[PDB]
């Protein structure tokens, strides 16, 4: 079984897709991986920190490209790996796959889209029509993403997930608290970590997306120095430079996927983390 | 059918009257058997005929009768020779043609002068006046050899079919006659090449077809050679500066393709008055294909000028028009350039070529097409032993060091393979001095891909300099990232162990670099760790049996009882590679 692994990644690295076969059962292993793990994932350094990927495969290519090839460098994603992009389905898939041949060196969160409504209107549900000519690649992956880790703790001081903080969260043991094992909810705690944004007004505020808060950086500085962080890391917004400090550097906003959409023009960034949790940015263009 | 000859027959297939292929070839044979009186009346006429489309045969046929003069009764009876060759001339598949033509050619020096009036000048004839076409594009070649030998009334008659052939109604057979024009012309008296071959030659340059005018460039330089000096302006020349202006860009490329030749067939004095313009013009042409035929001349051209006017014209006529070119639109015309200028250097002089050629390498050595500075890059060696060494270095090495270490990463990978040329090129003192250390920066740099290029670019070092080079100028170094506190350093160090323990050498390895690999078995960071048992897995083939069994199998062992899933793993692979499980 671990030279299948082997050959699923050789395949899925010419951006080549696994079968319906495959699909179902890769995700039935990573779900068993993928449940042992805490809502809250100790993720020791050193490790690069990745943020938004949405389909853009050979963006992604280009990300290992300039971080190191999987297994010899760490990695941890923020989530957020399909829709808009034209490739959700070798994304997400190659991604999973490095995650059962190698649970100690990667680590997958979930993002605002690792759900089952947006996927349904943003790409992803009808990319696997496209490719597998029914819907049950889709179920095998939207099961799996019940089980991706809402964040992760790297060295008990860099605190990682996909969106941002929620007013009915206050410290780590709230969120290990939450039962994760569900569909993404409309509202709460579950949904303000995948959907917030760090803003520059003060305290909470109304979130431009529908869903989630806005929080400044009072309200993170609080965040962090009642959890005995010190950075909060996150991705789910674009940032032209790739990546962005805000809040007096208590948050650190990294989006990996360049020229979003295929029409932004931003910059992509991933955040190296040593062996002695130095920080190190890399910023990088579309693959040509 | 009747041996002994039935033996060259394939009675096994279903053709129609097909050869044994592995036969044709053993026919020296055959006609030992019978005698040279059978081979004659009865070998060479089965031949004759027998002639299936099996091309493969028909070919070595051609081939094995070009050495058939002996087996058939010495020169005496060389014209038997012919009737076959005859044939075999006039088929398809050129390649057949060619043989028959260039065995015809070989006996024809067999046959004495009398039986080349009785039979060959005749094969000739019927071969040139035949109807259909091949059987006079093969006649074509074979004027020149009988020419010579044959007498002043047949000469003549040989003049008139060779004219004939050139003014023929088919643009193939006058292609033909062009291209053999030439050869012909070097066979006759003076008088006849003044009178005879010039008409013909003016003729075809200024055919209505291109295809036949491009290859009276040919002809041009071979009349030219001919003829003393004096003649060339009056007879030639006129000619010759048409076809530079030709309204077919095809006749002009031929031009500026024969440049060199024209230069040393027509001589100094009309090169410099004729042929320096034209050249001129030729490099300004509306076709990039023109210009860059003429680009790729410059070298070769301005090397050949008379040693007096040279350095003059160069600066004055030639140079003013390189600059020109060096900010060409089509790179298909910079890059022809680019791969010849720098060799102007030694006919310029040190002062000359660092105050005018210096800037146009500079512009070129970041040209956007890469194929253009690799070029440039390509050929220092002269450059180099024209100007300092110090001279070259302090306008290269800038160009270099400002690359190294730019924007965008892939414009810094470029520059790490431009490196092993640097160094085959430019020596390895220099190379220790100026460029070790660009090269081991890069086994740091961010980007990762970077690293990797800068890894597998020390074993293409080691190839140009050597396993000694190695051990003094490269492992030092290499070997002192294991101590760096960040992991992408650490594996980057047992990276380059894995590649230069490829060329460094059973005894290098095993004495200064398997150490280093053993030693951070114990890294506190798992990655490096089974990266460890991969590099041993590595390089443990190059180090021999022994060291193999004391010092490897022991830490392998150790690392497979590593905490870490994947050390384990990595661990276990290594040793049922090794055998040393
Ligand atoms: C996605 C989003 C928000 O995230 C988006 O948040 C805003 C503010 C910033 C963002 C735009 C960012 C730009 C950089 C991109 C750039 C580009 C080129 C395109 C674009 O792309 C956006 C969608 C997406 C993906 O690419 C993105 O989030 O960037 C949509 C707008 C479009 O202009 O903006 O817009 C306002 C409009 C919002 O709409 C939708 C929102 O209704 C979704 C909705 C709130 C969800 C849908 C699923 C179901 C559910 O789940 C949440 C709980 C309630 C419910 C179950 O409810
Ligand atoms: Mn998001
Ligand atoms: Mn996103």
């Amino acid at each position: 079984f671990t030279k299948e692994l082997d050959q699923w990644i050789e395949q899925l690295n010419e951006c080549k897709q696994l079968s319906e076969s495959q699909v179902k059962s890769l995700c039935e292993k990573a779900k068993e991986i993928l449940t042992k793990e805490s809502n809250v994932q100790e993720v020791r350094c050193p490790v690069t920190v990745c943020g938004d990927v949405h389909g853009q495969f050979h963006d992604l290519m280009e990300l290992f490209r300039i971080g190191g090839k999987s297994p010899d460098t760490n990695y941890l994603f923020m989530g957020d790996y399909v829709d808009r992009g034209y490739y959700s389905v070798e994304t997400v898939t190659l991604l999973v796959a490095l995650k059962v041949r190698y649970r100690e060196r990667i680590t997958i969160l979930r993002g605002n889209h690792e759900s089952r409504q947006i996927t349904q209107v943003y790409g992803f549900y009808d990319e696997c029509l496209r490719k597998y000519g029914n819907a049950n690649v889709w179920k095998y992956f939207t099961d799996l993403f019940d089980y991706l880790p809402l964040t992760a703790l790297v060295d008990g001081q860099i605190f990682c997930l996909h969106g941002g903080l929620s007013p009915s969260i206050d410290t780590l043991d709230h969120i290990r608290a939450l039962d994760r094992l569900q569909e993404v909810p409309h509202e709460g705690p579950m949904c303000d970590l995948l959907w917030s944004d760090p803003d520059d007004r003060g305290g909470w505020g109304i979130s431009p997306r529908g869903a989630g808060y806005t929080f400044g950086q009072d309200i993170s500085e609080t965040f962090n120095h009642a959890n005995g962080l010190t950075l909060v890391s996150r991705a789910h917004q674009l940032v032209m430079e790739g990546y962005n400090w805000c809040h007096d550097r208590n948050v650190v906003t990294i989006f990996s996927a360049p020229n979003y959409c295929y029409r932004c023009g931003n910059q992509a960034a991933i955040m190296e983390l040593d062996d002695t949790l130095k920080y190190s940015f890399l910023q990088f263009d579309p693959a040509p | 059918s009747l041996y002994p000859i039935a033996v060259l027959i394939d009675e096994l297939r279903n053709e129609d009257v097909q050869l044994r292929l592995n036969s044709i070839k053993k026919l020296s044979t055959i006609a030992l058997a019978l005698g040279v009186e059978r081979t004659r009346s009865e070998l060479l006429p089965f031949l004759t005929d027998t002639i299936y489309d099996e091309d493969e045969v028909l070919l070595a046929l051609a081939e094995q009768l070009g050495t058939f003069t002996t087996l058939v009764g010495g020169p005496e009876y060389v014209h038997c020779l012919l009737p076959p060759l005859e044939s075999l001339a006039t088929v398809e598949e050129t390649v057949v043609r060619d043989k028959a033509v260039e065995s015809l050619r070989a006996i024809s020096h067999e046959h004495s002068p009398s039986d080349l009036e009785a039979h060959f000048v005749p094969l000739v004839k019927r071969l040139a006046g035949g109807d259909w076409f091949t059987s006079r594009t093969s006649a074509c070649g074979l004027f020149s050899v009988c020419y010579p030998r044959v007498s002043s009334a047949v000469k003549a008659e040989l003049r008139q079919y060779f004219r004939n052939l050139c003014s023929d109604d088919t643009p193939m057979v006058r292609r033909a006659a062009a291209s053999k024009l030439g050869e012909f012309a070097k066979v006759l008296e003076l008088d006849n090449v003044k009178s005879e071959i010039i008409p013909m030659f003016s003729n075809l340059a200024s055919d209505e077809q291109d295809s036949v005018r491009l290859l009276a460039v040919e002809a041009c330089v071979n009349i030219a050679q001919l003829l003393p000096q004096e003649d060339l302006e009056a007879l030639v020349m006129p000619t010759l500066r048409q076809a530079a202006e030709d309204k077919s860009w095809r006749v002009r490329y031929m031009v500026a393709d024969k440049f060199t030749e024209l230069q040393k067939a027509v001589g100094p004095e009309i090169t410099k008055t004729d042929l320096v313009p034209a050249f001129q013009n030729l490099m300004k042409d509306c076709e990039a294909e023109v210009r860059a035929a003429a680009s790729h001349k410059v070298k070769e051209f301005c090397e050949n000028l008379s040693a007096d006017c040279r350095e003059n014209v160069i600066m004055s006529q030639i140079l003013p028009c390189i600059k020109e070119l060096v900010s060409d639109a089509n790179q298909h015309v910079k890059s022809a350039l680019a791969s010849v200028i720098m060799g102007l250097s030694p006919i310029l002089g040190k002062d000359n070529t660092i105050e005018h050629l210096l800037p146009l390498f500079l512009a070129q050595l970041k040209d956007e097409c890469p194929e253009v500075r690799l070029n440039i890059i390509s050929n220092l060696d002269c450059v180099n032993e024209v100007i300092g060494i110090r001279q070259l270095s302090q306008s290269l090495l800038p160009a270099i060091v400002e690359l190294a270490e730019d924007a965008k990463w892939r414009v810094r990978l470029a520059i790490i393979e431009y490196m092993p040329l640097l160094a085959g090129q430019l020596g390895v003192e220099f190379f220790d001095e100026k460029l070790n250390s660009l090269c081991m920066a890069w086994l740091v740099d961010h980007v990762y891909a970077i690293r990797e290029a800068a890894t597998s670019n020390l074993k293409k070092l080691v190839e140009k300099f050597g396993k000694e080079w190695a051990h003094a100028t490269i492992i030092p170094k290499v070997l002192a990232m294991s101590g760096d506190p960040n992991y992408l350093h650490r594996m980057t160090t047992l990276f380059c162990i894995n590649v230069l323990s490829e060329v460094c050498g059973q005894d290098i390895t095993t004495k200064h670099m398997l150490p280093t690999v053993l030693r951070m078995a114990g890294d506190p960071v798992a990655n490096v760790r089974f990266n460890v048992a991969k590099s041993l897995q590595k390089i443990g083939p190059i180090l021999d049996n022994s060291t193999l069994q004391s010092e490897v199998k022991p830490i392998l062992e150790k690392l497979t009882q590593d905490q870490d899933v994947d050390v384990k793993y990595f661990a276990q692979e290594a040793l049922t590679v090794l055998s040393l499980a």
